[PDB]
RNA sequence: CCUAGUAACGGCGAGUGAAGCGGCAACAGCUCAAAUUUGAAAGCUGGCUUCGGCCCGCGUUGUAAUUUGGAGAGGAUGCUUUGGGCGAGGCUCCUUCUGAGUUCCCUGGAACGGGACGCCACAGAGGGUGAGAGCCCCGUAUAGUUGGAAGCCAAGCCUGUGUAAAGCUCCUUCGACGAGUCGAGUAGUUUGGGAAUGCUGCUCAAAAUGGGAGGUAAAUUUCUUCUAAAGCUAAAUACCGGCCAGAGACCGAUAGCGCACAAGUAGAGUGAUCGAAAGAUGAAAAGCACUUUGAAAAGAGGGUUAAAUAGCACGUGAAAUUGUUGAAAGGGAAGCGCUUGUGACCAGACUUGCGCCCGGCGGAUCAUCCGGUGUUCUCACCGGUGCACUCCGCCGGGCUCAGGCCAG
RNA sequence: CGGGACCGAGGACCGCGCUCUGCAAGGAUGCUGGCGUAAUGGUCACCAGCGACCCGUCUUGAAACACGGACCAAGGAGUCAAGGUUUUGCGCGAGUGUUUGGGUGUAAAACCCGCACGCGUAAUGAAAGUGAACGUAGGUGAGAGCUUCGGCGCAUCAUCGACCGAUCCUGAUGUAUUCGGAUGGAUUUGAGUAGGAGCGUUAAGCCUUGGACCCGAAAGAUGGUGAACUAUGCUUGGAUAGGGU
RNA sequence: GACUAAUCGAACCAUCUAGUAGCUGGUUACCGCCGAAGUUUCCCUCAGGAUAGCAGUGUCGACCUUCAGUUUUAUGAGGUAAAGCGAAUGAACUUUAAAUAUGUAAGAAGCCCUUGUUACUUAACUGAACGUGGGCAUUCGAAUGUAUCGACACUAGUGGGCCAUUUUUGGUAAGCAGAACUGGCGAUGCGGGAUGAACCGAA
RNA sequence: CCCACCCAUACCCCGCCCUCAGGGUAGAAACGAUGCCCUGAGGAGUAGGCGGCCGUGGAGGUCAGUGACGAAGCCUAGGGCGUGAGCCCGGGUCGAACGGCCUCUAGUGCAGAUCUUGGUGGUAGUAGCAAAUACUUCAAUGAGAACUUGAAGGACCGAAGUG
RNA sequence: AUGGCCAGAAAGUGGUGUUGACGCAAUGUGAUUUCUGCCCAGUGCUCUGAAUGUCAAAGUGAAGAAAUUCAACCAAGCGCG
RNA sequence: ACGAGAUUCCCACUGUCCCUAUCUACUAUCUAGCGAAACCACAGCCAAGGGAACGGGCUUGGCAAAAUCAGCGGGGAAAGAAGACCCUGUUGAGCUUGACUCUAGUUUGACAUUGUGAAAAGA
RNA sequence: AAACUUUCAACAACGGAUCUCUUGGUUCUGGCAUCGAUGAAGAACGCAGCGAAAUGCGAUAAGUAAUGUGAAUUGCAGAAUUCCGUGAAUCAUCGAAUCUUUGAACGCACAUUGCGCCCGCCGGUAUUCCGGCGGGCAUGCCUGUUCGAGCGUCAU
C-alpha cells in the first residue's frame, strides 16, 4: 500500500563434460532413508506392529508405490521384520534391514 | 535473470476472463450433453502404462483401444467408434498383461451398454429390447470407467514363515554385478572369441 | 500448468534458451497416385426440352466403381446389415399483457423533505416527474399468457425387401506404396541445437526389407521406431478491426480519447501531413408589458421570478489586478522579530449556587407491617396502612460556606 | 537583627522532626478595598526603543561568481510488474501450496474437490557412481532455567572425536583369473550427517531488469512528400531610347 | 560546399521513440528520537577502484565477563639538565639524578611445583613446547571513574577537503613546501573583538 | 597596582513541555493496564536513519450522523483549541448534497524546473501614429463631418502614367 | 565498336549514339609575347621475357576400415629479370 | 588593352578642419483621438570597513522633505551575448589516408549451360 | 492639509478557480460473423415552404412502398383527423423499390462536363439532313461454341 511507504514521509526532503539432449526422467531415483521405512506403514497398524500385536505376520512395503526408487540407510530400525522391495538399495540399508530380520528385494 | 530486454509489454497476457471462461466451458459441456443424450458425454479409453522409468509405475487413460483389443472383444472396428469406444490403430500390445485388461474392459463396457434400434417399429437382435432399455444410467465414463487403481498397493501383509531368503549375496552385491557384467559383456566375448580362435589355431 | 531459467549457445560476456515425459481443456477421423470395367466409359460440362428424354461435346495420353498400409487383392465359409414416409412433443426468435397512496398535517415557488395512518413486494435495479418517490409515470421480478415465421432436435408409428451392395471369421498365395526427390558437398542465413537445428541457392545425385530418425566424427555387426518427397478435416486457442450488449474501489471539462459541443471540425502547410479552443439562466422564458431620457447602444422607473445578490456578458463566482468609500503612514526602499503605548474592534467570565434555622402554603410515592412480583437471595418494585412533632415541592425572612476582575 | 526583589509547583491522612494544649516539621494562607465591565485580557492598524541581508540551486573545504524567480490560479516529478534478499505479523508443520482445471453458485464474488506438479524432507562428484549412529546421537569447558541441593543442563560458543561423498596410497575373503574392492591409512574439501524447519501468505527496507523520479542533445534507422523559391537543361514565346568610335 | 519552397558539410514529413547522457535544472505537510566523515590497507595511473574507520534501525545472549585517548608503581626510550670530582676516572667523568610527553606490564581467565613425551632444541632429562597431577580463598593482590557489554542482521552517507598550535624534514632574494599528532570548520546558534569562514568566551 | 560596577541562550534556584531510565498498581471498591501514580537525568544539528501524527480523492462497516427551517464551496480588521501541519465555531454569500470513527485503497500534499496552460500588472496614456509635394470655401445629408456628396478653387501622376 | 566513358536491383534495360579519331571522354595549364638550369634511373609507368619461388577453389596420386591425413601439380596478382 | 580589385604621389577643388555660425523641411515638443513592446527576486544617494581582492541590503559615518516636465548617456539595466573565446567529453557529424573490418565495380580460375566429327601424344 | 505611493476593511469591477452536476471518455467481461463488377470503402455535387452546418436522403432526393403503432409536428407559416379511421407522426420496424457524377471503375480520355463506335425507338418537310431517348462496346483467365491458320503427323 502507497500509503506506508518512505516515499510519503520524504515529500518535501527530495564446467567438466558436456551432455547433449538431457533427459531428466533417465535420473529419477528419489530416496528414503530406513528411519522413515516405518513412516510409510499406514498408522494404526503401525502403531499395532511397534507395540508387539502382530507377532506373526511381516509388513511388505513397495517404495514405488510411495515413489521411492533407493532405500538409504540414515537412522536405525526396530526390531521387527519387514519385507522391503525397492529398486536400489544402498550397503548400510540392507545390513540393518538384515539385523531388524527382514530381506530387501530388488524390483524394476 | 530477468529476461526483459525485449519488447515485452507488448506480449503480456492477462487473465481476467478466467471465470467468464469458466463460465463458457460449462455452458458449452452442458449443451454438448443436451445434444448428446442419452448417450455419454465421453468416449470409453482404454488403460495405458506411462513410459519412461519416472512414470512406469502408475497408469492412465490411453487415446483409443488397439484393433487387437476390439478383435479379442468380439467388437468390429466400424461399429467401435459408433457405440463410444474409442480406436487407436497405432498402439500395439506387446504383452499380455494390458491386452487382457483392455479385453475384460471392453466386455465389461459391452455388458452395460444398452443399443437402441435404429427403427423402433423393427428391432434387430443384436439391439436392446425394450423391456431392459429402461435403466439407471451413467453420462460419465471417465467417472464410472476410470483408472480405479493407478499405483501398486504400497502395503502388504505376509506370514512371517512367507518371508522370501532373498538373492545370493545380497541385493547390494546383486545390483554391482549386475552393472559389472554390463559394463564387462564386449570384452568378456571378445576374450573368449580370442581364445577359441587361439584354441582352433592350436588344436 | 509444469518441465525450466533447466539441457544447451555465447567476444573481452553482456546475455540468450528449448524439448520428451506428467496433469488438464478439447477430442474425429480420412481422400488420392501407383491394378484391365474389358462380357461392353459403367463417368461428366453445356444446349434444347413436351421434363419422358434427346443432342453438341469432354474423355481411353483414363472419366465412374474397387484399394490406401490401420491394410488390402484373391480364394474359402456361414451367418448378420440396409430403402422410403409420417410424426406427438420439445427448443430458438420476434409480438399482447402484469403489484401497491398522489390519504391527512407542517415547511416550501414546487414535496420527491419532516410527522401520522396504510399498502405491495419472486418487483426496495435504474431513470423521469418543479428538492432524497417501492406504491405519480416508464420500467424492475416471476411464471406464464396473445399472435406469427423459419429452422433444428426428437418418443414413437406406417410401409419395400435383397436385383444388388455391406460387415464378421480363416487362409497356400499375392500384396503395386509419390525422384532432380531423399541424401552428400559447398555458400548464405537461422536456431538452445558456433560437435547434435531448420530454410534456400549451386554442384553431384540414390535405393528396394529399401529409406528416414535414434542430439560427438568414422568403419563393422546388431537393435528399436516409423514409412517422406500428393491431399482434406470440427473443437479446445488468438483478437488495440467491425456489430450488439453488460459492467468498474477508473476520470469528472487544464481530467478522461485529439474530440462530453455543426471534431479529425475550424485553422495552417505546395505537399506528405500537422491540428485546436470551446459544457452549466431558470422548475417553467415567465427572456422585462407600460412610462420616461437618449440618434442609438443603453439608462431610470415599473415588474417576471422563490431569487435578476440568475438579464441569453447568464449556477457558484477564489486569487493576481482595478475603481470608489472609510481609516492610517510616508526627510534616499519597504517587508519581518522582541516589547510597550495609542486608536479601532472583540471572546470569555459574572448575573448566584448548595446547606442549616424559622414562618406560611399545597399534597400525601414518610417509618413499620401484610400480600404479590422481580432479583445480585437480600435487596428492591407495585397495591393497602400514614392522619400529619413524619416525608416531598413552593413562597417569604435570617445565617454559614463557596462564588468573577484587579489590587493592598 | 534589619531593608528589598522573584516565585507559591502539590492537593484528605500517612513521613522525618521540634521549642510538643501546638508548630515556621513531606510546596500559601489569612484579612481588607475598589470594580463587576471592555476595567483585566485578546486581535488588527500605526508610532517608538532594540534586533534583523533574497530565496533557492551549484561549487569546492568554503565564500564569491554563476543560473532560476514580474504576479496569481490550476496542475506538476521514486510509480507498477517480475525475480531475489532480510526483517515483522499469520496459518499449518515434516510437510506445505484449493483458484491449470473440475464441482457449485444468490454468478467476474463466496463455498467445495483432487491427480499431477513446485519447494522442502540428503549430500557429494567432471562423470560412472556411491550415499550419512562405536557411544542414553559422543567427550571436555562455559551456559539461562530447574533441582531431591548430589546434580540435570536449553539455546549458543570454543575445542577434541565419530559418520557420508570426492582425491591419493595399500589391496582381504572370494573369483566368468580378471573381475571385485573389504580392511587400514593421509590431506584438504562440502553452509554435508551428528534427536528435521520448511511451505504458503501479509507488511516494510534494499536491490536487479524494464520508459523506471521528471524534463531534455548533436544523432542513428524505416517508409514517404517536394524544382510555385532557387540551380542546370530541353520545347515554345516575348522584350532592350539616343549618342561615340 | 553554393542552391535544392525564410530549412543544407546532406531538405521536408511521419514512425522506430517516452532513443541515450555519467552532464544541466527541478523533485510537494508537521513534530519527535539519534546522527557522520576526507591516504587505514591493498591493488599501472589518469577519463580509477575497492576497503578499513565513523552512523541509524531491529533483535538476541546470563545486557555474563568488566573495561578506560587518565594517574601511580616497576622497567624501557629520552642520561639530556643538574651536584661532585675534600667519591673514582676524565655531551663523550660518574655515587646520584632532570622537564615535556612516550612504549611495555600490573592476577584465580593467575602464579608456581611435580610427572612423563618431544616429531623443537640442548654436550645432555638440558631449556622450551605438549599433555598429566598437586599447592596457592585468609585478604583476589595500585588509584580514579564506570545508564560506557557482547554478537548478529539489514540499511546510509563519507571515505587524496580548508585553517591553526606544537614536533620534524627541507628550502627562498623574500615568499614557502612536505609529513605526524591534536583542535576547529564544512553541519553551529549565542556574548564579545565597531564589521567578518579561521580570534576570545561559551556551546 | 587597587576598589566598585555592566551583561551571554554559560552557571545556580524555581515552574512548564518532551525524550530516556528506574519503580508501584488484582482472591481486582476494577483499567481508554495501549491507563494511572512516584523518582531521577537529559534537550544544537547538514548528509543519513527511524518513529508518531495532520491533510486529499475513492471503498467496506458503523454513527438509527448533518441537510431546502439551507449540504458543499467561497469571503471574513470576529473568535476557541493545537508546539505544529491543522481542527472547530460565529457573521456574510450561496443553492443540493456532505461529514465523524475503525479498517481498505491511491493518479494523495509545491515557491522554484529560462515550468505547462490560462489569466493579470508596472513600464504607460509612454514609445510613437514623420517615405510617396496639399490642401481650402459654401451648400446638402446627418446625433455627430478634415478624410461623405455636389459645386467652387488650388495642386499631383505627366503616355516606361497615379491612364 | 565482341570498343571507350557512364547509368540500372535486374531486364529481350538505358545513355553517350540521328555518334566514329578534324571524334568522344578524362585531366592539367590557362590570351599574346616569353618559356622548357644540365644529366640520370631510386619510387613509380609498362614488358604474356624465362621460372615455379609465393600459389585459392576444383581436379590428380599415396596410406588407412573410414572419418581423415600426406604429397606433387598449381590461374591471375606478387616475386625475379 | 580592360577593371565598383589593392597601394603611393601631383594639379584642380573645397566647412576635412582652424572654428564655428546661420537658414529650410520633417521630427522631437504641446493638444485631440488612438495606443504597444523589451525588461522586471525586492529595490534603487554616497564614503570607509565588511580575510576568500565582491556588495545595494550589514557596521560606522556624511546626510536626508511631497508630486513633477524636457533632456542626458556615469552606472544599474540593455547584444536572438545561453554570442564569441578557452577547458572537459562513453561527445555528434563532415572530410583524408597502406589506420582496422568490410564492400560496389573490375580481373583470374573452376563446375554447369555444352553438342557432332577428326588427327596426334599417354594409358 | 490635499494630491501621490503604500497598508487594512466594505462594496463594486476584472478573471474563471472552487464546489456540485454529466446523453462523454477509459478499462474489463459476454455474445455475433455480415463488404465489393448484382459496383464496395472513399470522394464530389445536389435534395426541406422558410437551412449555412450537423443529421437524413438521391431528380421517387430531411424521402417512396410495405408492416406495426395509433394522434401528432412545432421556431414560424400553412394545413390536419370524417376521431369510430386504407390513419397524423423529424414515430418504430423493414423483407419491395428509387439510388445523380465518380471511385477497384470498365468505349477512348479527363487539368476537357472532350471525342467516338454498334443496335433499336421517337420527333422535326425528310431515302440522304437535324435533334431527342433507350440498350450496349475494359482487361487477365476458365469451360463450351463457331470461324480459321500451319507438309506439324497422316489417310485417300
Amino acid at each position: 500500500p502507497t500509503r506506508f511507504s518512505k516515499t510519503r514521509k520524504h515529500r518535501g526532503h527530495v564446467v567438466g563434460m558436456r551432455h547433449f539432449h538431457l533427459l531428466r526422467n533417465h535420473y529419477w531415483r528419489p530416496s528414503i532413508n530406513i528411519d522413515k521405512l516405518w513412516s510409510l506403514v499406514p498408522s494404526d497398524v503401525r502403531e499395532q506392529y511397534l507395540s508387539g500385536q502382530k507377532k506373526d505376520t511381516a509388513p511388505v512395503i513397495d517404495l514405488l508405490s510411495h515413489g521411492y526408487a533407493k532405500l538409504l540407510g540414515k537412522g536405525r530400525l526396530p526390531e521387527i521384520p519387514v519385507v522391503v522391495r525397492a529398486r536400489y538399495v544402498s550397503a548400510e540399508a540392507e545390513r540393518k534391514v538384515k539385523e531388524a530380520g527382514g530381506v530387501v528385494e530388488l524390483v524394476a | 535473470n530477468n529476461h526483459f530486454r525485449k519488447h515485452w509489454q507488448r506480449r503480456v497476457r492477462c487473465h481476467f476472463d478466467q471465470p467468464g471462461k469458466k463460465v463458457t466451458r460449462r455452458l458449452a459441456r452442458r449443451a454438448k450433453a443436451a445434444a448428446l443424450a442419452p448417450r455419454p458425454v465421453d468416449k470409453l479409453r482404454p488403460i495405458v502404462r506411462c513410459p519412461t522409468v519416472k512414470y512406469n509405475r502408475r497408469t492412465r487413460l490411453g487415446r483409443g483401444f488397439t484393433l487387437e483389443e476390439l478383435k479379442a472383444a468380439g467388437i468390429p472396428r466400424l461399429l467401435a467408434p459408433t457405440i463410444g469406444i474409442a480406436v487407436d490403430h497405432r498402439r500395439k500390445n506387446l504383452s499380455e498383461e494390458s491386452l487382457a485388461a483392455n479385453v475384460q474392459r471392453l466386455k465389461d463396457y459391452k455388458a452395460r451398454l444398452i443399443l437402441f434400434p435404429r427403427k423402433s417399429n423393427k428391432p434387430k437382435k443384436a439391439d436392446t429390447p425394450k423391456d431392459q432399455q429402461t435403466a439407471e444410467t451413467t453420462t460419465s465414463l471417465r467417472t464410472s470407467f476410470g483408472v480405479e487403481q493407478p499405483l501398486a498397493p504400497g502395503f502388504t501383509e505376509i506370514s512371517k514363515s512367507e518371508i522370501p531368503a532373498g538373492i545370493e549375496g545380497g541385493a547390494y552385491r546383486a545390483l554391482r554385478k549386475a552393472r559389472s557384467d554390463a559394463r564387462l559383456v564386449g570384452v568378456r566375448e571378445k576374450r573368449a572369441k580370442e581364445k577359441a580362435e587361439a584354441e582352433a589355431n592350436k588344436k
